[PDB]
């Protein structure tokens, strides 16, 4: 273990120099995110039957 | 003592990097999404089942086409199935019986398995020749193949119990970058949308993210008390969501560099095996020990609806890339579409 | 039924795996087997030009060394030379060394050919047989043949059925000798048939013993002269021996209608029995019986060393008490608390050789009980030589009935050897008696139940390889390979037309295939793998199957009178299996134990795939 606390040392150095944002920041931003693609996730926002190949679509290609 | 002059100052770090976060830390998501509407009961059913395998299931994973997936098997075989009809398009026997993980290339043009030995394997599923042969042996882990996902035709990342993840030129054969630092097996990866970076998850209950480019670990997450088992990355590609023994899944985010949220309740006891979100993100799937599979309001922690089809553990899950749809593999040797 | 059925080539797969755990895939071992060294001939002769030559070669030598005269081996020396030495050194495709080169040129020149001249050549042979040529050998049907082979050996189970009884030939002390024929080969023995019953009353379970042990000790080597062994089995009531047929009557039988023999008759006799209780000795038994009542005559008229229930094992503890017929124990045998070896056989045979010759054991002047005087006249009488007998034959006799061990033809020196150098053997070729070209002097005519005591007779079960390789060498063997070819080259046909399947044991890690069957019987098709036993039905894949992980154990169990596996299931559920044969029993049970073994210290390493609380 003589040189694995070497690297763990500047492995950290690299890890604690990143600039940061808030968290009330990072979750508007999710949230903003999932608000913007509601309209486009058909688990939450059903498609017609025919549109569905796991309900009534028949024709494929 | 040179070993404790270099100790403290990993301590005078990890309180340092402790300190910057909890500084951040100026509210909850919690808080934040506590004010839009619930999802309301998400009641899915079955809609598809995949007969075939012989034994356990271990692994799935979708084609870019949202109607192809693959699944990997006890029973020693890859299958490709095809969803909207219940067609198989190839059963492939292994020449290893120990498989564990499987993949599908975005092309559609490959797949890739592994399990004990040691070993990525490439199929090109469309020889020249008409035929499904094993195109390459990616050999140089010292550990079992726990994750893998194509970048591309010729690169594909592995994780591995010997503790590594590592990209791979396909052609060379070779580690093009090698990703050290976890300290236990690890069980997982996800590919960010941009393959620009990747997180991986391990048994030390920590995860990591890597630049695919320069092989470096940029940041660690901790939190989670047990093994992380699944790990998913938040559609865009500025968060993440993992799955642990400890009976959670906790959604981490990079730029704010901490855990955001815990998904648990005191009825569910068991581990988790697998995660994915809906295509909005607004819904995390997670697979349970149970045999059944929790949908979570991923902004809300609550839980939105159940999964309850198979009669032994759910083992691995996936969303479709159009989000129509999602795949539940089980120990029972079916897979469900939902 | 009654046919001899070889199991299908799929049998390799088990067979190969028992053969290989026991150190007998080795080309000596094989080699050296007369079925193993046929199919090895078949493909070195046929399906590889590199060892045709060799194989020949050797063929031509083994012809050689039986050459009865030195002129016809002058002449059969120069054609080996020619051919083998000569003509491949000029083809350039002599794979021998100089020191064999000029060991047998050497030779040559001087015109000395003895039978072992080509020796250096056979071990060189098998040194070019012994590599890539063996392992190719392995690699190809002729040895999926042998396993096939092979499989029935091993698996042999002899009851009444499987003989055909003809008649009786004898009586004796606990039971009875019987002509028979054995249905599928139909090789003529006979068997001699004890009761348990009459065993346990006279208290003689030490004797059958004692016959068994000492028959196996006797029956390898392919002797002429002594009646050997070739099977030994039970039944719930008797004890079987199936040994050599003679059917001429005894020596005692015969002296009684012929009178005494001529001293040329006599020495015909003693040739073969000297030959025969040379074998004996060199595996460390002595006969201790030697008299004319035990010498048995075939049609021809050669004769066989027959009743073996008194010999002894000399070896390692050597015997002391009296045992034998009286006009015929040697003074060693008679004296109390003193060792012997084969000297006894020796003494014994100059008196029964005087037997012939005069009507009466030597120490005997008609005195019927009294085994004494007869003891006596052992211990003191010179025996009277009438002027009627040669001097070869007096000094002949006067060696072997010396009273001391330290004097006697036989005893101290070379054994067997000092009395075929005596001047009464003078006209004998040894090889020739051996051979039994000397012509016979006389053809014969043409015209209280116990469970507890039946553990005494467990390890009385024998067959002995050799004795059955030969029986089938010479009877059924060509015909069954020829059918059973033709039997699977339409088996082949037949698969090509109806869709084969590309073998699913094969590019896989497969660690052993083959047919079992299975109650809930059902005949299946079995692949085990590492973490899993598959199995389907004919025309399919394997539909079903058993992980290693579910297996808790493996025993050995018993279902309407077979021993089947039983595998204990994690559900608290079982599973039956029955094999066709012990080899295949014995083989799944090892690996299948073997598998999840290793198979649930495998899983146990893995987060993924081990269980959870
Ligand atoms: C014409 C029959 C001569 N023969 C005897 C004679 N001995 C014999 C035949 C049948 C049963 C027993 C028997 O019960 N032996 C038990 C026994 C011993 F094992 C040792 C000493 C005394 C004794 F009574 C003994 N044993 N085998 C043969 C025989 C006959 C024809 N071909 C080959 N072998």
């Amino acid at each position: 273990s003589i040189a694995q606390a070497r690297k763990l040392v500047e492995q950290l150095k690299m890890e604690a120099n990143i600039d940061r944002i808030k968290v009330s920041k990072a979750a508007a931003d999710l949230m903003a995110y999932c608000e913007a693609h509601a309209k486009e996730d058909p688990l939450l926002t059903p498609v017609p039957a025919s549109e569905n190949p796991f309900r009534e679509k028949k024709f494929f290609c | 003592s040179e070993l404790d002059q270099l100790r403290q100052e990993a301590e005078q770090l990890k309180n340092q990097i402790r300190d910057a976060r909890k500084a951040c830390a100026d509210a909850t998501l919690s808080q934040i999404t506590n004010n839009i509407d619930p999802v309301g009961r998400i009641q899915m059913r079955t809609r598809r089942t995949l007969r075939g395998h012989l034994a356990k299931i271990y692994a799935m994973h979708w084609g870019t086409d949202s109607r192809l997936l693959v699944s990997a098997s006890q029973d020693g075989k890859l299958i490709i199935w095809d969803s909207y009809t219940t067609n198989k398009v190839h059963a492939i026997p292994l020449r290893s019986s120990w498989v564990m993980t499987c993949a599908y290339a975005p092309s559609g043009n490959y797949v890739a398995c592994g399990g004990l030995d040691n070993i990525c394997s490439i199929y090109n599923l469309k020889t020249r020749e008409g035929n499904v042969r094993v195109s390459r042996e990616l050999a140089g882990h010292t550990g079992y193949l726990s994750c893998c996902r194509f970048l591309d035709d010729n690169q594909i990342v592995t994780s591995s119990g010997d503790t590594t993840c590592a990209l791979w030129d396909i052609e060379t054969g070779q580690q093009t970058t090698t990703f050290t630092g976890h300290t236990g097996d690890v069980m997982s990866l996800s590919l960010a949308p941009d393959t620009r970076l990747f997180v991986s998850g391990a048994c030390d209950a920590s995860a990591k993210l890597w630049d695919v480019r320069e092989g470096m670990c940029r940041q660690t997450f901790t939190g989670h008390e047990s093994d992380i088992n699944a790990i998913c990355f938040f559609p865009n590609g500025n968060a993440f969501a993992t799955g642990s023994d400890d009976a959670t899944c906790r959604l981490f985010d990079l730029r704010a560099d901490q855990e955001l949220m815990t998904y648990s309740h005191d009825n569910i006891i068991c581990g988790i095996t697998s995660v994915s979100f809906s295509k909005s993100g607004r819904l995390l799937l997670a697979g349970y020990d149970d045999f059944n599979c929790n949908v979570w309001d991923a902004l809300k922690a609550d839980r939105a609806g159940v999964l309850a089809g198979h009669d032994n553990r759910v083992s691995c899950l996936g969303v479709t890339d159009d989000g129509m749809a999602v795949a539940t593999g089980s120990w029972d040797s079916f897979l469900k579409i939902w | 039924s009654k046919k001899i059925l070889l199991p299908e080539p799929s049998i390799r797969s088990v067979m190969q795996k028992y053969l290989e755990d026991r150190g007998e895939v080795t080309f000596e071992k094989i080699f050296s087997q007369k079925l193993g060294y046929l199919l090895f001939r078949d493909f070195c002769l046929k399906h590889l030009e590199e060892a045709k030559p060799l194989v020949e070669f050797y063929e031509e030598i083994k012809k050689y060394e039986k050459l009865e005269t030195e002129e016809e081996r002058l002449v059969c020396s120069r054609e080996i030379f020619d051919t083998y030495i000569m003509k491949e050194l000029l083809a350039c495709s002599h794979p021998f060394s100089k020191s064999a080169i000029e060991h047998v040129q050497g030779h040559l020149v001087k015109k000395q050919v003895p039978p072992d001249l080509f020796q250096p050549y056979i071990e060189e042979i098998c040194q070019n047989l012994r590599g890539d040529v063996f392992q190719k050998f392995i690699e190809s049907d002729k040895f999926t043949r042998f396993c096939q082979w092979k499989n029935v050996e091993l698996n042999i189970h002899l009851t009444m059925n499987d003989f055909s009884v003809h008649r009786i030939i004898g009586r004796g002390g606990f039971g009875e000798v019987y002509g028979c024929r054995k249905a599928d080969t139909g090789k003529m023995y006979a068997m001699k048939c004890l009761d348990k019953k009459r065993i346990k009353m006279k208290q003689g379970e030490t004797l059958a013993l004692n016959e068994r042990i000492m028959l196996s000790l006797v029956s390898t080597g392919d002797c002429p002269f002594i009646v050997c062994m070739s099977y030994a089995f039970h039944t719930p009531d008797k004890l079987s021996f199936i040994l050599d047929l003679m059917n001429g009557g005894d020596l005692h039988y015969h002296l009684s209608q012929h009178g005494v023999f001529s001293e040329a008759d006599m020495r015909f006799y003693a040739a073969e029995i000297i030959l025969g209780l040379e074998h004996m000795h060199n595996r460390f038994v002595v006969y201790r019986d030697l008299k004319p009542a035990n010498i048995l005559l075939d049609e021809h008229g050669h004769v066989r060393i027959s009743d073996l229930g008194l010999a002894c094992d000399f070896s390692k503890k050597k015997p002391h008490a009296s045992v034998g017929t009286h006009g015929y124990m040697a003074p060693e045998v008679l004296q109390k608390g003193v060792a012997y070896d084969s000297s006894a056989d020796w003494f014994s045979l100059g008196c029964m050789l005087f037997k012939l010759l005069r009507g009466h054991s030597p120490f005997r002047q008609h005195k019927t009980k009294d085994k004494h005087e007869i003891d006596r006249m052992t211990l003191t009488m010179a025996v009277e030589l009438p002027d009627s007998f040669s001097p070869e034959l007096r000094s002949l006799l006067e060696g072997l009935l010396q009273r001391d061990v330290n004097r006697r033809l036989g005893c101290l020196g070379r054994g067997a050897q000092e009395v075929k150098e005596s001047p009464f053997f003078r006209s004998l070729d040894w090889q020739m008696v051996f051979l039994q070209k000397y012509p016979p002097p006389l053809i014969p005519p043409r015209g209280k139940l116990l469970d507890s005591d039946q553990e005494l007779y467990r390890n009385f079960p024998l067959t002995i390889s050799e004795r059955w390789q030969q029986e089938v060498a010479e009877t059924v063997f060509d015909t069954i390979n020829a059918e059973t070819d033709r039997l699977e080259a339409r088996k082949k046909t037949k698969n090509k037309q109806l869709g084969h399947e590309e073998d699913y044991a094969l590019g896989k890690d497969c660690i052993m295939h083959g047919y079992m069957s299975k109650m809930g019987w059902q005949r299946r098709y079995f692949y085990l793998f590492p973490n899993r036993l598959e199995w389907r039905g004919e025309g399919e894949a394997p539909q079903s199957l058993l992980t290693m992980e579910e297996i808790q154990s493996v025993e050995e169990t018993q279902i309407k009178e077979r021993k089947c596996l039983l595998l204990k299931i994690r559900g608290g559920k079982q599973f039956v299996l029955q094999c066709d044969s012990d080899p295949e029993l014995v083989q799944w049970k090892k690996e299948l134990r073997d598998a999840y073994r290793e198979a649930q210290q495998l899983v146990q390493r893995v987060p993924k795939m081990k269980n959870k609380p």
